[PDB]
């Protein structure tokens, strides 16, 4: 049960500091050694740095080098990460890794959950949630409506229909990162067009880190 | 000190 | 650019056909080719199409298993080949090209289409 | 420094089929040191094959690696379930370990055309100076799909977003909504309010719209 477990991410200005920590376990951590990887949101994989089994040498990569500073404890079985003057292109979620056998390279054969660090400029901002109005009456078939979740920051929001009891035909969009800087995400269900005047739907959006609830209406 | 050398014990 | 189907008739149920759509005016081996069909005042359902070398050929629900769409980019000609037919089948099967390289549907040209009844 | 070039990009098969995937390298990887990885959406990288065809512990045999020099090939031989995912190729015989941008095995189920929903801004929504308008594409295969806003047959651009729901677990389909973002003065100078989408499954392209008020 070999296990990394990353800690110390969160919210961080641009050109301020932060200190990732990855507590290992179910391996002797002093025998090996542990990378640091990150993948951007959207994007790829992109190695971080390493730091030997002794902690000996500390080899990074350009586009952190000078920035960024790994450094481990073998007597708690943790290792660090110091991110100094972080910029926009740092917002990616960071693994630590475990090194691989081989005579010689970097190939990472356990990882960790990982740990998101978002380098942004933008408060913790609770949603505004607006309904998105069905068109049919009875119209149709099957018709659509939905909740429009927008303005909110940090990562993420839950949206829930009917306080749990509507889960059939829910659609919940990944948010987008819109250009002021805060997410924004919209919340579909399709249901019978015949019920549109009958049944009561409301969406429940719950944001965490502003500790905001917003129940909703939605009405044609 | 070979950047690309492996960073484990003995291997 | 111009298509023209051919193959089309009358079978009875369990028999088989071979569609083709033939072009002109335009190299399609880099676009994708659709088969479509409308049955007796339906809509025109989407039945098959084939896109380039590689990149696979798609089929819709109830043509699925029975129905197989192939190229010919040499001879700037797509086939359809249909077995196990059923008298659910009966329409026009016109192929359309898709000007989208991408693949997003867009159908600017299509054929005439051929009548394949099955009694 | 050594680039990885994986193709294809997308890879659409069903269960049971034979999957192979392609890494291109622009220097020769020395000693055959490539791993492979999967990710699935949310989750973190697993080690699949290490040194190029060594499989790594806890790894079905339906995994395979092959290649040298500057050509690889990650092989599946039965296509399972959970096995569509996305997978990277990484190389470690140069001094900074590197990625390529990942090949995408998807699920190929039959063509669905997606169902169009239009949505106008709600009247709280315009109070506060802004206004967005939605168009939603519901439960559509396969991905490639099209969606133009046109505000008083007026081809808009620069001005919307669009988000996609990854493959549904149940009908393996996609759902995608574009949302078009105006301000309250840029959106009372127009009336009619449309997006247009093509599909490969739609014969015509299917329009919804609306006139505010």
């Amino acid at each position: 049960q070999v296990q990394l477990v990353e800690s110390g991410g969160g919210v961080v200005q641009p050109g301020r500091s932060l200190r990732l920590s990855c507590e290992a376990s179910g391996f002797t951590f002093s025998s090996y050694g542990i990378h640091w990887v990150r993948q951007a949101p959207g994007k790829g994989l992109e190695w971080v740095a390493v730091i030997w089994y002794d902690g000996s040498n500390k080899y990074y990569a350009d586009s952190v080098k000078g920035r960024f500073t790994i450094s481990r404890d073998n007597s708690k079985n943790t290792l660090y990460l110091q991110m100094n003057s972080l910029r926009a292109e740092d917002t990616a979620v960071y693994y630590c890794a475990r090194a691989g056998y081989s005579n010689y390279g970097h190939y990472f054969d356990y990882w960790g959950q990982g740990t998101l660090v978002t380098v942004s400029s933008a408060s913790t901002k609770g949603p505004s949630v607006f309904p998105l109005a069905p068109s049919s009456k009875t119209s149709g078939g099957t018709a659509a409506l939905g909740c429009l979740v927008k303005d909110y920051f940090p990562e993420p929001v839950t949206v829930s229909w009917n306080s749990g009891a509507l889960t059939s035909g829910v659609h919940t969009f990944p948010a987008v990162l819109q250009s002021s800087g805060l997410y924004s995400l919209s919340s579909v269900v399709t249901v019978p067009s015949s019920s549109l005047g009958t049944q009561t739907y409301i969406c429940n959006v719950n944001h965490k880190p502003s500790n905001t609830k917003v129940d909703k209406r939605v009405e044609p | 000190a070979n950047p690309n050398a492996n960073p484990n014990a003995n291997p | 650019v111009q298509l023209x189907x051919s193959g089309g008739g009358x079978v009875q149920x369990g028999x088989s056909l071979x569609l083709s759509c033939x072009a002109x005016x335009x190299x399609x081996x880099x676009x994708x080719x659709x088969w479509x069909r409308q049955x007796p005042g339906x809509x025109r359902e989407x039945v098959x199409x084939x896109x380039x070398x590689x990149x696979x050929x798609x089929x819709x629900d109830s043509x699925x298993g029975r129905f197989t769409x192939s190229x010919d980019x040499x001879x700037x000609x797509x086939x359809l080949q249909x077995x196990x037919l059923x008298x659910x089948d009966x329409a026009x099967y016109y192929c359309x090209x898709x000007x989208x390289x991408x693949x997003x549907x867009x159908x600017x040209x299509w054929g005439x289409g051929t009548x394949v009844t099955v009694s | 420094e050594i680039v990885l070039t994986q193709s294809p990009g997308t890879l659409s098969l069903s269960p049971g089929e034979r999957a192979t995937l392609s890494c291109r390298a622009s220097q020769s990887v020395s000693s055959s040191y490539l791993a492979w990885y999967q990710q699935k959406p949310g989750q973190a990288p697993r080690l699949l094959i290490y040194g190029a065809s060594s499989r790594a512990t806890g790894i079905p045999d339906r995994f395979s690696g092959s290649g040298s020099g500057t050509d690889f090939t990650l092989t599946i031989s039965r296509l399972e379930p959970e096995d569509f995912a996305v997978y990277y190729c990484q190389q470690y015989g140069s001094s900074p370990p590197t990625f390529g941008q990942g090949t995408k095995v998807e699920i190929k189920r039959t063509v669905a055309a997606p169902s169009v929903f239009i949505f106008p801004p709600s009247d709280e929504q315009l109070k506060s100076g802004t206004a967005s308008v939605v168009c939603l594409l519901n439960n559509f295969y396969p991905r490639e799909a099209k969606v133009q806003w046109k505000v008083d047959n007026a081809l808009q651009s620069g001005n919307s977003q669009e988000s996609v729901t990854e493959q549904d677990s149940k009908d393996s389909t996609y759902s995608l909504s574009s949302t078009l973002t105006l301000s309250k003065a840029d959106y009372e100078k127009h009336k009619v309010y449309a997006c247009e989408v093509t599909h490969q499954g739609l014969s015509s392209p299917v329009t919804k719209s609306f006139n505010r008020g």
